[PDB]
């Protein structure tokens, strides 16, 4: 059966969803990104700066870290200095801009599916309904609504959230005050009770950090009744009961490019040193073996995307010409979403999942330095359960107290007297690569500043490399990968293509751009 | 055509005469357009001139 | 009230700022205050041909559309297809027109929706338009005569992204019967907002009043107004974006950001072009090229030499202090 | 951090203003915060004797006292015996004396027990004043040279009432170890909120600037700054009242209220004398006798002329419309 899903919503922009289903499973999938805008086109010959401006608005929920990531491509590009402040506040807005995607994601965009009449027959599925039906569920409204306290901490600091471009090479342009920083800690702590701890953990972060195995995780869920009827107990359960972890595997293969620069290490952006400086460590797992990230080997092809192009291109080179849908449609292209390669020895140019769980992924390698995240849950539940909906879904969540944690600490580490800003030298010239993690995982920016222009701007969003579609050797995305294996109860409402999908908080305007 | 008009009053001997002596004087225009950006590009400096001098009468 | 709330050219920054509403906030706006959402790209439950059907529903008059948000730009490429932006099976101008000739009120959130935005900065790759303007110029994809059923034209919030309360309020108006005390400018936004100024209750306008410059990002935002060396649009831009803050917490311009302009329909202004961003385009190194709303260069430049030399020695040192 | 709260002359506005604190709430600063507030008239559990067993406890050194922290004036009437205020068998200047002298530090919310605030306005019958103030003049009733056991003065609070965030911020400060953050001006208030002027933020200073008065109350109001008819001390005000907006919502400037100059020792300005309250007293009834801060009549009157001959048509205008 060839079930045509339009609109697949709740993966903030337009979707569709194409699946061949054999014996009520996706056999084979195709991932359509509907709508273009053409930033990376825009962005030509503007102002080297315009990318602050412009790469925001790719994207609502995650244009700071858009911000972020384009700050740091003019830093390397400029070879700019950043004061530690400047990095700190950078860490702070981008943490704090996933802290507020977490559970804006999760309540309003992913959990409100688990209310689907599939699961009628669930014991769990009254509960569900009471907590998780969009905007009455009890579990729905207060998290909602909370989510947007983190990024009152980022409008503190920059002006405003969303569309802030305060993220400027040399630093940031504000400058903290003693009460911008009391009232961010006083607002992270207020979330972290009323959402993280309260409603998400039923218990302290601090508890929820000890869990470092699978089997961890489940002794804590029966632990006591406040994790065992916490959002996150209960979504476990719920997983467990519904079928959650047994679909949404995927690729398997991961990369993160990591985030959060430690202060001291990232004084002075280069590419070159960008992964030491990370706290939120970079790192591809593939072949279930972990490599270095290196931004040299990212490829994007266009081989079923609706762009001109015949081989893979870096995106030093990157062009973003398209073709008009009809046309490429007669080529096979399908979506206009790149297909984001990484190059793995061994493997070739290879599809990565992005995102929380391809960060824990990376958080689990061996020789993090004392300022790198060292967490070794992901890579245990990966080799006792396996990628699942379920599971990409707990690395978001385990995300939450990890990042507030973090979050709090650079609050602490903020020395108000110190420069946030080191002005820079604008040079004519220049070739930046600026990363983050956004809350879906790899977002990277490849600059090119010549005769005081930009002279090529390329973006590889997280879900351009979950939801790009085939590469050249028709290997399948991570989210296409995922979608095959998945059950579908009903093509009427193929729930289960949604879930696949917004386990990966698939945002497809970022996909696009 | 109008441009071909002011092309056609340029030809005029009484039109052709003063723009010749504007010519003549481009260089006194030049330096007093010179001179004026000069007192703008130090406009900050001529205000900060009045302001040590008025805070001077002040005191 | 039904609302259906489409996506066009948008990045849901329009969508996430609602998202942060407070007073109401969004549940309590969507539940709360009679304004039935029947779908939202980001928020609706139904996929697929449920979806559809919904639309489909709203745009044939099967279910009354009450209120149509619009955010993102309505994309006509390619060559006037639309197919740049393939929504629910249509192009997703076809559903817009549709939309729109079937709703009470239609109300663009957002530059993209209002004018056009940044996707309609040059080269307008995906052909983006606003919904009744292409930056200033009225009429955009649904013409300058567009009226939805209410007599109203395209309500634009504008905003990259509007505020939360720039669309929440409107809604709370319109659901509270108060919908005829909203009062459009000549760019269809509701004065209610888009009378005052960015600048208007800047922490900086003392030092706007006085020229005394932000010199430098970061601590050098201790001090100063952003106006004269970092292109602040503030005086030139209407927006409530100071006295109704942004997250309840600041603002561009008091974070020590420059004003964009982002409400003004020829944002992103000059396009971006090199040397406009975070810097005052002067003539002759010292008077700025646009000067605040409704000032002429001879007047402000006079007035601004006059204040320089009255300036009071706070307005000369920080002020924004840890 | 131990804090035992004390009321003196108070009218119980900053504890009122404190518990509406957002950003910490209140409950949120007493427990999360690690703040244990071991008294408070208006919110402490223990009555008669166990209060008193608190309040003995603190001033004899038996427990901790990190935070004193006192609202109202010390009231020294009649004779100097402190009787007109009588608090737990005790007059209340003695307890005053005895828990300022235990404090590590000792904060004084309000302008009652910064400086003396209203009650200390003529003829003073309580024989009110602040606890290191007299209005402007310093030493109130602790004297000039009183410190704390942290070596600080009493950090003043300013603020009929103080907003909120004054001091739950700087409670914040110290619970997070930022009590080195915390800058005092010469009145002893923390510079993070009393750099800035009321008139900072204020929506009327482009008004100002312009020299554009609010010529009525009301829908006067709706345009025009407060200064020039109505006594706004905004501009003579240190306050962050316009950076920070009182009740998340607003501040009087932008409400249409003068700023009466609360967080200033003088407080209230002029004793209310008859035609001080909502008016500006002028000299030829042109020029303001108080001009703005570091300001001369002569400078802020040649700027003003010029700023009303270059005034836009927007600034003789309706802004804050409906
Ligand atoms: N998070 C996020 Fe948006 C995506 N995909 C970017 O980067
Ligand atoms: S917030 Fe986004 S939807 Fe358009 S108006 Fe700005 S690019
Ligand atoms: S007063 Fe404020 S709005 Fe801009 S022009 Fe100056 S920073
Ligand atoms: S850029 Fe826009 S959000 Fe307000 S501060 Fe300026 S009008
Ligand atoms: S609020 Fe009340 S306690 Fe004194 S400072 Fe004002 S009269
Ligand atoms: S600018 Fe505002 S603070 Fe008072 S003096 Fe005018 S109303
Ligand atoms: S009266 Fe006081 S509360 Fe603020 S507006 Fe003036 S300083
Ligand atoms: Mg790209
Ligand atoms: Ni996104």
């Amino acid at each position: 059966l060839d079930l045509f899903v339009s609109p697949l919503g709740r993966v903030e922009g337009d979707l569709d969803v194409r699946v061949t289903i054999n014996d009520g499973v996706v056999t084979s999938a195709w991932t359509e990104a509907a709508m273009f805008r053409g930033f990376e086109i825009i962005l030509r010959g503007k102002d080297p700066q315009a990318g602050l401006i412009v790469c925001p608005r790719i994207c609502g929920i995650c244009g700071g870290s858009h911000l972020y990531k384009s700050a740091y491509a003019l830093d390397t590009a400029w070879r700019t200095h950043m004061p530690p402040n400047a990095t700190l506040i950078r860490n702070i807005c981008q943490a704090c801009e996933t802290l507020q995607s977490i559970p804006r994601y999760f309540y309003a965009l992913f959990a409100i599916d688990l209310t689907n009449k599939n699961y009628a027959k669930s014991k769990l599925y009254d509960e569900a309904v009471r907590r998780f039906a969009p905007y009455v569920g009890t579990s729905y409204q207060p998290g909602v609504v909370l989510s947007a306290k983190p990024v009152e901490v980022y409008a503190i600091f920059g002006g405003q959230w969303p569309x802030s471009s305060f993220m400027v090479p040399g630093g940031v342009m504000s400058a903290p005050t003693l009460s911008d920083v009391t009232r961010a800690i006083a607002i992270l702590e207020h979330w972290n009770d009323n959402w993280l701890e309260k409603q998400w953990l039923g218990c302290s972060v601090d508890r929820w950090l000890e869990n470092k195995t699978w089997n961890d995780v489940l002794a804590w869920v029966d632990e006591n009744e406040s994790q065992y009827n916490s959002d996150c107990g209960f979504f476990i359960r719920y997983c467990l009961d519904v079928g959650l972890d047994k679909y949404g595997q995927g690729v398997g293969n991961y990369l993160a490019t990591g985030t959060y620069f430690e202060p001291s290490l990232y004084e002075n952006p280069t590419i070159e040193g960008r992964n030491a400086a990370l706290i939120g460590r970079s790192g591809v797992f593939a072949d279930g073996r972990y490599f270095e990230f290196d931004q040299a080997n990212v490829t994007e092809d266009v081989t079923h995307s609706f762009y001109e192009g015949n081989r893979p291109l870096h995106p030093f080179e990157g062009e973003t010409i398209p073709v008009n849908p009809e046309d490429g449609r007669r080529q096979g292209k399908y979506s206009w979403a790149k297909s984001p390669r990484y190059a793995v020895p061994g493997l070739g140019n290879v599809p990565l999942e992005t995102g929380p769980l391809a960060r824990r992924m990376a958080a689990s390698a061996p020789d993090a330095e004392t300022h790198q995240d060292d967490d070794p849950l992901f890579a245990d539940i990966y080799n006792a359960i396996g990628p699942s909906v379920m599971v990409r879904q707990l690395a978001r969540m385990h995300e939450g107290p990890k990042y507030y944690k973090w979050v709090r600490q650079w609050l602490d580490d903020l020395e108000l007297k110190e420069s946030f800003y080191t002005k820079p030298v604008e040079y004519a010239e220049g070739k930046g690569f600026g990363s983050t993690e956004a809350a879906r995982g790899a977002l990277s920016d490849w600059i090119v500043i010549e005769d005081s222009k930009i002279k090529n701007y390329q973006v590889v969003t997280p879900t351009a490399w979950n939801i790009g579609p085939r590469d050249a050797s028709e290997v399948l995305g991570p989210i296409e990968q995922a979608l095959v294996g998945s059950p579908i109860v009903d093509a009427e409402d193929p729930v289960e293509l949604g879930h696949v999908a917004r386990s990966f908080d698939s945002c497809l305007v970022c996909t696009v751009h | 055509s109008p441009v071909d008009g002011i092309r056609r009053r340029l030809d005029d001997p009484q039109v052709a005469e003063a723009l010749n002596s504007l010519l003549d004087h481009a260089d006194l225009l030049a330096v007093l357009v010179k001179g004026l950006d000069g007192f703008v590009r130090r406009g900050d400096d001529i205000a900060n001139n009045l302001t040590s001098a008025i805070g001077e009468l002040k005191a | 009230a039904s609302v259906l709330w489409f996506q066009g050219g948008a990045c849901s920054g329009n969508t996430m700022s609602f998202l942060n509403a407070d007073e109401p906030n969004v549940v309590d706006l969507i539940v709360d205050f009679g304004l039935d959402l029947l779908w939202h790209p980001s928020l609706g439950l139904e996929l697929g041909n449920n979806a559809q059907k919904v639309f489909w529903d709203c745009a044939k008059g099967e279910r009354p559309l009450d209120i149509f948000v619009f955010e993102g730009t309505v994309i006509e490429a390619p060559n006037g297809t639309g197919q740049m932006d393939m929504f629910a099976g249509r192009p997703m101008k076809d559903w817009v027109t549709d939309l729109a000739g079937a709703a009470q009120i239609v109300v663009a959130i957002g530059d993209c929706a209002c004018f056009g935005g940044i996707p309609a900065m040059e080269p307008n790759p995906s052909g983006s338009t606003g919904l009744q303007f292409h930056k200033r110029e009225k009429g955009g994809f649904l013409g300058p005569d567009f009226r939805s059923k209410m007599g109203l034209p395209v309500i634009n919030v504008p905003g990259c992204p509007a505020h939360p309360d720039w669309i929440t309020q409107i809604l709370v108006a319109l659901a509270t019967g108060r919908a005829g005390d909203i009062t459009l400018d000549d760019l269809h936004r509701p004065e209610t907002f888009f009378k005052t100024f960015t600048q208007t209750g800047c922490t900086r306008v003392q030092f706007f009043e006085y020229k005394q410059s932000t010199l430098s990002f970061g601590e050098g935002t201790r001090t100063g107004c952003l106006f004269y060396e970092f292109g602040c649009r503030g005086p030139m831009t209407h927006s409530p974006c100071n006295r109704i803050l942004w997250n309840r917490q600041s603002s561009k311009t008091r974070a020590g950001m420059p004003c964009l302009g982002c409400t003004e329909p020829e944002f992103p202004h000059f396009d971006l072009a090199p040397g406009t961003v975070f810097k005052t385009q002067k003539v002759s190194g010292m008077i700025p090229k646009e000067v605040p709303e409704g000032t002429d260069h001879l007047t402000y430049m006079g007035l601004a030499a006059a204040a320089r030399i009255a300036a009071p020695q706070w307005s000369k040192e920080d002020m924004f202090v840890v």
